[PDB]
Parts: structure tokens; sequence; C-alpha cells
RNA sequence: UAAGGUGAUAUGAACCGUUAUAACCGGCGAUUUCCGAAUGGGGAAACCCAGUGUGUUUCGACACACUAUCAUUAACUGAAUCCAUAGGUUAAUGAGGCGAACCGGGGGAACUGAAACAUCUAAGUACCCCGAGGAAAAGAAAUCAACCGAGAUUCCCCCAGUAGCGGCGAGCGAACGGGGAGCAGCCCAGAGCCUGAAUCAGUGUGUGUGUUAGUGGAAGCGUCUGGAAAGGCGCGCGAUACAGGGUGACAGCCCCGUACACAAAAAUGCACAUGCUGUGAGCUCGAUGAGUAGGGCGGGACACGUGGUAUCCUGUCUGAAUAUGGGGGGACCAUCCUCCAAGGCUAAAUACUCCUGACUGACCGAUAGUGAACCAGUACCGUGAGGGAAAGGCGAAAAGAAC
RNA sequence: AGGACCGAACCGACUAAUGUUGAAAAAUUAGCGGAUGACUUGUGGCUGGGGGUGAAAGGCCAAUCAAACCGGGAGAUAGCU
RNA sequence: CGAAGGUGUGCUGUGAGGCAUGCUGGAGGUAUCAGAAGUGCGAAUGCUGACAUAAGUAACGAUAAAGCGGGUGAAAAGCCCGCUCGCCGGAAGACCAAGGGUUCCUGUCCAACGUUAAUCGGGGCAGGGUGAGUCGACCCCUAAGGCGAGGCCGAAAGGCGUAGUCGAUGGGAAACAGGUUAAUAUUCCUGUACUUGGUGUUACUGCGAAGGGGGGACGGAGAAGGCUAUGUUGGCCGGGCG
RNA sequence: UACGGUGCUGAAGCAACAAAUGCCCUGCUUCCAGGAAAAGCCUCUAAGCAUCAGGUAACAUCAAAUCGUACCCCAAACCG
């Protein structure tokens, strides 16, 4: 299965946002994730003469790699790796280092 | 084709050799003749394309045994 | 001047077409080489 | 809807067959190609639903 | 008779143009894109039974597909069939 | 298996799904237009035209199925002619076509070399054709050997560039014998005794294992440079896991994995076991392959070019003996030794890679490596067979340039 | 009547000039021959490589002909450059 | 805290070479001592790509020929409109077959294509456009010729060929006038027609073939005669009196 | 009158002569070099069917499917 997944809160390990926490917006099958407020790029797009014309410099979030984030433990308050155990026929994720099921 | 229907003699190949030994390709042909054989057990003439030693082997084995061999190997007479 | 290629579709097909390659041993070997070389159009049909 | 179609009779899958083609399929091709039909996914789901009815109808009839 | 399963697959779209428009508003004919293997008896029966009108006669041409290109990649479109369906004096659609 | 999906260029729109009937992966099914062996007739492939039968509560039109040829078998018919054969009709079974190499067989060059060329060579090669299998072929001594013995076939290393063959030129080139790989023997020509006795073949079932989806899978932080850290420095931990790949520079400990341990509802390959069917064990006695062996003539294969040339094959003409017999032992004769032709089957060692998986390289890195890293046998050229390109790399991320 | 006469279409190609990296891998312009015949032309068919066809020139057989084109033997061979 | 590579400088060895370093570059390089070579190019009328040279030179493709006004446009010798002028008129007009295959028509763009410019185009992009009982094909029938069940023949592949079956360039049923679209028309519309089959009713009734006969059924040349298409002139009708 | 045209209305609409290489003519005359086939078409019957089927005539009704149809076509669209 997948370790970092959709509605999950992560911290960022490498680059430009190192140590910034945030919630995963979505997760792309390239092996990337979009996490809110994190990898902000300053796109500037053209006001297309179709449906509504924003123009300007829109500040979006970019997709960071899945390996550049790890999910935030919040019981220790640090980054933590994820394993998979079976509980009652459910393959659950669990935090390593305190072994807690998420 | 030039195949004896009894003995199965194809034409084979060879060489004209000369006095200077010049090899040339040739074909040896069987002595195929179309002869009409009386069968007494059927009271009929079955015509075959035999060699001239298919007639020897028909004279020795008899025509009935030979026709049993041709019917055996699917040669249609 | 009258060049060599004076086109006719009926002679193109009767001569070099598929039903005429398949009609004999050696044209079938032609189609076998064109398929084996792997060729977008085998004969000249249309 | 796969067990639901599986539990009728041959006559009733011929009825919902002819109603998938009749009411749904044709009116959405005519409605789609005349500028209407905002909802385009209906074309897909109707088409696959006719595939289900013909599948169960072939499985029910004989082998 | 023609089965209704065949008879639904024949008509494909109404054809919108200005020749089509003047055919409707001037000579009762509705122009519509049909199945490529659809005969005139099938188109007549399918407009008789799917728009519930009375058809006088059908005229079918087949339109050849245009070789377009994207970038430097050509491709022929696709042949379709167009039926000029002449209705009777009582019609709407 | 699953929290994300509706293949790519290729974004959108419209939606589906989140604890299970989204999607993705696998087993088995269903559908599978038209052309193509193409098979109902035809044809300029992807089209034209049917016949026959069954059914169609608007049966004045539709739908479905069958209809090719040939071989074999059976049934019913059936001439010249009486019986009968030929023929005809119908049914059942099988075949047909494609495919890269390997294999057996039918045909079979020349350039070249001989410092010319004709015998010879190249070479039974290239090529053409037929056929078959996962291998084929061969194979169970009418074989060698040599007065001792060996014991079917096939493959490898010697023998040995040897003996020989050779316009005795150019060249061709063994066997015996030795060492290994592998090892397996049988059946019919024929009756009685006796039966299902080993034997395999076809199938069911059970077990084991493998394939086709998968599951879990260890262990790290601080600080400095930097756009970014996996790098420097400092201190820790894993290892049956430091194979490899990715991650914003070089990561055992970030991610996917690797070692390791497990997993199959279903379909299967292999190996045992077992049920049924077919098949025949074993004993006594008998038989023990005729236009054949051999011969004459012509040709070919044997390393051996007709030579003193054994042996094998046969196009032609002939032609035995048949266990008190016959073949061979390199002209040939005698003595001695060895073997039993004219019927057939047979695993393994062996050869090859269209194709699949894993791994590896003192192989190539875009004028190289495939012709082809890129929608390449394409564009393009040629009536046609056929010929046949060029063309990779922004960035870490499009943040790909609002105004 | 005529392998008759003159002469357009039609078939041809005698002379000259241009052109000769052409407008054209054989033409243009001005004259020229045949023009009811052994003529000319359209569409289809047949003949194939030591082979075809030839009112014969070794001509023609897809701008190729004292032996076509393609592929292969094939990296033929080259005492020569 | 900056590799390979690229481009300079300085030092150094007898030489092939080596070493250090500035700038570009942006991620790899490799001592020493061994090992293996697709191991060193200026020549091969070498192969591939790039770029010069002649040189802003010859040429810009029939010596049928243009001139002006106006419009559009950023720009007009070339486009559109108008008036003149010239050229073809047994063609340089019109309609097809073969062949091509969207080039047709409309809107839009001027990068490349157009031997110049281009607003234009057979160019780019998008949309539209081809309507049949009577035209043609398919279809029925056949020629040359192809293929060919059986068959005869042939090492194999295969050759020939009977029945048959295909094969037009030939034989076989039927529509004309007028109007219309930017683009189709003997196809659409208006008017007036015709042909061949199926089925049903009614009246009369001998029908029936891969069989017999007719017909289809067919040469070159020449000669007139009768016509028509078509044209010329007069009449008529409308307009002009310059 | 989006000046591009769009509708409405519309007179005469005859005769003479000339005349084809087109039509009668697949004729006629003539000449040797002696000039496709098969079907549709019309007829004759054989086997068979014979108060049925079929044939003919009139009327009515249904059907006539499929593919081509743009555009160039002595040429800037075909072969060069």
């Amino acid at each position: 299965a997948a370790k970092i997944r959709r509605d999950d809160e992560v911290i960022v390990l490498t680059g430009k946002d190192k140590g910034k926490r945030g919630k995963v917006k979505n997760v792309l099958s390239s092996g990337k994730v979009i996490v809110e407020g994190i990898n902000l790029v300053k796109k500037h797009q053209k006001p297309v003469p179709a449906l509504n014309q924003p123009g300007g410099i829109v500040e979006k979030e970019a997709a960071i790699q899945v390996s550049n984030v790890a999910i935030f433990n919040a019981a220790t308050g640090k980054a933590d790796r994820v394993g998979f155990r079976f509980e009652d026929g459910k393959k659950v994720r669990f935090f390593k280092s305190n072994s807690e099921t998420i | 084709s030039r195949v004896c229907q009894v003995t199965g003699k194809r034409p084979v190949t060879g060489n004209n050799r000369s006095h200077a030994l010049n090899a040339t390709k040739r074909r040896f042909l069987p002595n195929l003749h179309s002869h009409r054989f009386w069968v007494e057990s059927e009271k009929r003439f079955v015509t075959l394309r035999v060699s001239a030693k298919g007639m020897r082997v028909i004279d020795k084995k008899g025509i009935d045994t030979v026709l049993a061999e041709l019917r055996a190997r699917g040669e249609k007479y | 001047m009258k060049r060599t290629f004076q086109p006719s579709v009926l002679k193109r097909n009767r001569s070099h077409g598929f039903r005429a390659r398949m009609a004999t041993k050696n044209g079938r070997q032609v189609l076998a080489r064109r398929r084996a070389k792997g060729r977008a159009r085998l004969t000249v049909s249309k | 809807m796969k067990a639901k179609e599986l539990r009728e009779k041959s006559v009733e899958e011929l009825n919902t067959e002819l109603l998938n083609l009749l009411r749904e399929q044709f009116n959405l091709r005519m409605q789609a190609a005349s500028g209407q039909l905002q909802q385009s996914h209906l074309l897909k789901q109707v088409r696959r639903d006719v595939a289900r009815v013909k599948t169960l109808l072939n499985e029910k009839a004989g082998a | 008779m023609i089965r209704e399963e065949r008879l639904l697959k024949v008509l494909r779209a109404p054809h919108v143009s200005e020749k089509a428009s003047t055919a409707m508003e001037k000579s009762n004919t509705i122009v519509l894109k049909v199945a490529k293997d659809a005969t005139k008896a099938e188109i007549k029966a399918a407009v008789q039974k799917l728009f519930e009108v009375e058809v006088e006669v059908v005229n079918t041409l087949v339109v050849k597909g245009k070789v377009k290109r994207h970038g430097q990649r050509i491709g022929r479109r696709s042949d379709w069939k167009k039926a000029y369906v002449t209705l009777k004096e009582g019609q709407n659609l």
C-alpha cells in the first residue's frame, strides 16, 4: 500500500520548506503529493477570452516528492516512518518508534 | 510422373562422364511402360504404369498380391 | 514526351495487386517477405 | 446493477434491453449532438449498461 | 419488418448547416447523419418509428473524410452518410 | 489489492469512488464487424452476388444456421452390359494456412583456387522444393577386431594433418584404437498352454511441487557550505537486508525495494499414488524377411578421382543358397575368426532461439549500438520485386515568461 | 478504282537555326514526308532474360540492353591503382 | 569552497607530452602499478554533417501587352471593382473518360510554399459541399485471354486442359423541359412521362427446358436522295432617332 | 433595394431560303481481302403438370436496393 496518503498531515524533510508541516491536499500517481501552503510557486497565467479571466500572478502549490515528506507523529512531535501491521484482518498503518496505530 | 507404380522407381540423377572426365548432369529414367494386366479374381484388366521389372515382380508375386500392396499404400489403380 | 508511367488502376491491381500476389507460389513468398520485413502496405491495392 | 439484472427472466431483460436502447441510448445521442446534454457521462454508463444486459442475456439463454 | 434493435442504431445525429436549414424551411426535408451501413428502407422506417412522422422518400449520399493534420502528422477523418429525408405535408420534426 | 480513478500526446469538461459491485492486477468465461487458408459462387483483399432450411401475433420484408475442395470410412443409388465396376448423392472424421533457427530427404550452381585451364577445387556450399518434431536423425551388429577380445545409436577430446586419395598438382583427408558425456532394450513374420501377469497409452481422483495476482519486510539525528543535501564535520542504529533504482549534489537507516518468511477462489505444467478402459506378460514348440544377396553395363556415396579397389546405393539387363546355409574380415584364393541382411519400434547424451523471465558484461553511448533510443521498415524513391533515411538531452519543479 | 494525286486533323521526323549549368535527361521555331492504308488510335490481353520480339538496327524489352531489373552466392577475384 | 569539457596565460621535458592557474561550465574525475585495445588521420576523384568560393554574378521559364481611376490595407505594377487596350476562338471555349483525390465553395492568416510583393492563392486553419427506378458502375451475356473439379502430364514446386467459371474495350429495360445553391443536379423542385419485376382480383386459356429454329448479327469504298441541327434574310414585336 | 440584387409583371414568339462530316442508313450500289460471340427477345415442343400449376390481357397495389456523383481533365490538379 501507500504510506503517505490523502487526508494526512505531514512534515517536509528536504528543500525550501524543510521543517514545515502541512496537510496533504492530493497525491499524484507520479509519486508526488500536493501539500497545502508548502511548495508555493508563483505562476502567472493569461486571461483566456473564454470563461472567467483572473490574469495576474497566482501563487499555487507545487507537487513535492513523496519521499520528501514524512507524516507528523504529534505524540513525539517529530517526523516518523510508517509500517503496516495487520489488526483484525485490517492492514493498518502504524508509526514506527512507539509502534502506535495511526 | 515417371514413377513405376509397383516398385516405386523415380528418375534419379547422375553424370555424363566423358573420356576427359567432364561431369555433366543427367537423369536416369526408369523403363516405364503402360501395360494392361488381367486379374482373374476380379475378371478385369487393370492397367498400370509399371517398369519393365515391375512386370518381373508381377510375374513372380502374382498380380493380386501386387494390387493388395498398391491398395495397402494408397496407390490408386 | 510520353513517359513510362501511364497509370491505370485496373492494370495496377491485376498486375501487382493482392489477389494476384496470392494467386501463385512466388507471390505468396513476396507477401511473406513484405510481412516479415514488416511493412505498412503489402501490395498496392489502394 | 449486476445482480439486479441477474435475477430477472429473459423477457424482462429484453424489455430493459429495448428500454436501454430506446429511451436512454438514442435520446442521448440525439440530445448530445444537438448542443444539449451537459451531462456527457450518461452516454458511457448507458452503453456499458447495455453491455451488461446483453452479457446476462447471453449467459441466461442456453450456455 | 425491420427489428427495432437495428432500427435505433441507424439514425445518428441531425445535420445542422444552411443547406439543411433551407431544405427544412423550404422543401420539408430533414437532413440527418445516419449509420454508414444504413439503407434507405432502414432510414425511412427509423424516421417513421422514432420521430413518428410520415416519410415520403429518402435520398442518401456518403460523405468522404478529409485528410487533416496535427503538427506534421496527417490523418483522414472518416466517411459518414447523410440522408435527405423528404417528409409529407403533415410534419413538425 | 485498493484510496484514489475515467490509457498517451493532452489540458479540459462530465463524472465514478474512499472499507468496498471506483480503478488497477490475475484465473476462467462472454462478445469477437470485414478481409485473409478464406471454405456458398465470384473478385481489382477488406467488395459484388446467392441457394437451401428454420422462425418471424404489420410473417408485402426481416433474423439465424448450413452450403469449398481433397483424403478415408459408411449408407443409398448407379451406366455402356446381364450380374457387376466406373460414376452420382448424403453423412462422419481428418487435412489445408502461417512461423526465426535447428533436422531429414528430393534437386543443385558459379565466381574462386590451381598464380592460365578442362580432371580437381569451391561444394553437396548458396539456392529452390517436400516433410516432421520439440528436437529430428541414427540405433540394438549379416559391426569391428584379430587368434586376445569388444559389444546398439548420438555427441566431445585424441588418434592425426597420420595412413592414404590427389593434372600424386592445388588440395582433400580417414579408420583402428584410447579417454569421456549418456546408457535401455524390444516387437511382428505363430500355434498351443494361459489370460488379464509386468507394459505403456487414454482418461478421472488424491498428494507434492512449479507457473499465472500478491503480503509483511530492519535501522538517523544535529550543525556548516549551498538554490536544494544524500556532501563536510559530530554522535548514533540496522544488517541472513551495503543487489539495484529514485529522491533538488554522492543516502545501509527518505521512498521503492533487497535478504528473509509467507500467500491462490480458479486454470494449469511436471512427479508420485490410485480407479476404469485398451493393451498385452510368461511357458513349450516351430518359423526365422526372393526378384533378394550376388553378377554385367552406366552413374553416385565412401578420405579413396577406376586404380591392383574392398564396401555401400541403384537407372538398366539378369539372378542364388536359404543354419549339413549365407555376409564380412580392402583385388583374389584357401585356412581360421566373427556376424545373420533382404521387416519394424525405441529414452538420454545432441543442434537451435521467432518468444517469455531473471541476471551478467575490461560491449556501444546518438556519424556509435539494431536500418530504427524519437508514432522506423516510417518519410521518401521505384510499375514492381525491392531500396530506405534524417531526427535524443530547458529546468530540481513549467514556476514554461502576468503586465 | 487506287499500298492513286494535292492538302488540314492524325502519324512521323528530312534540313537549318536556337537550346546545350536547356523551358525540355531529345525539345522549340521555320520550312519537311505520309495522310483509305503494309495507316493511325483507345481499352483489355499474350510472349521474359541466353529468353521474348524484331519489314534486321545488336534495335526494343519501364530515361538501363553484344544479354533487363531486384535480391542472394558475396567481403567473387584484382601479381593493378 | 566547484569535476569532465571549452577557452586563455605561465612554467616545464629531447620529443610525443606534462603541470599549475584566470574565465565559461555545471557533475563528475581518477593517482600509482599492472591489464586489454574499435589506441593517435591531412591526403584514399574517402563517408556524413556544416560552412565558404565564384557572387549579390547568371537567371526569374514562350516577344498574347498593357494603361488609368476607385476600394481594401500597415504597405498595391500584381488582389477586388470599373473603363479602355491586346491575345485565343476546330481553342488558350465547353463537356467528360483515364488519372488524381477535396484541389470545389465560404470565412479567416501571411511564417514557409508562389522563382519578386502579396491584402491574393490549387498555401495554412476552420466550417460547408457530392441527393438517382431512368446517367454510370454493380447486374444479365460474352471476345481476346485468365483460372480450372475431375483429367492427361511432370524429380518436387508445377505445365496443359474438359465441364465450368471469370473477363469489356462489345450485346442487354426505362426522363425530358424549365427553375434553383456560394458550392449538386437528366439526381432537388415544378410540369409532363416512361420501364421492369413482385403480389392481388377478374376474363380467357394448354403451360413447361443447362433442348430445336429465328433473331441479336455486325466488312471496305462509293453514290445520291429525303431530312434535321444550325445559320442567313424578310415579317412581327419592343426600344432608338442619335 | 443590407446596391450585391430581391420579388412582381411581361410584347412578338412567324415565314422563305441555305444547309451538314449528324439522322433515314446495321439502308443502296459495288468490291475482294469475304467481314465477333453469347444472352435479353420471339417462337417450337420433350420429360412432367393437366378441372391444379403456369400462360395471356385489363385493373389495382408494392418495389426498383448498393456504390459513383464535388473539382481539374490538352492541364498550375493526370504522366514529365
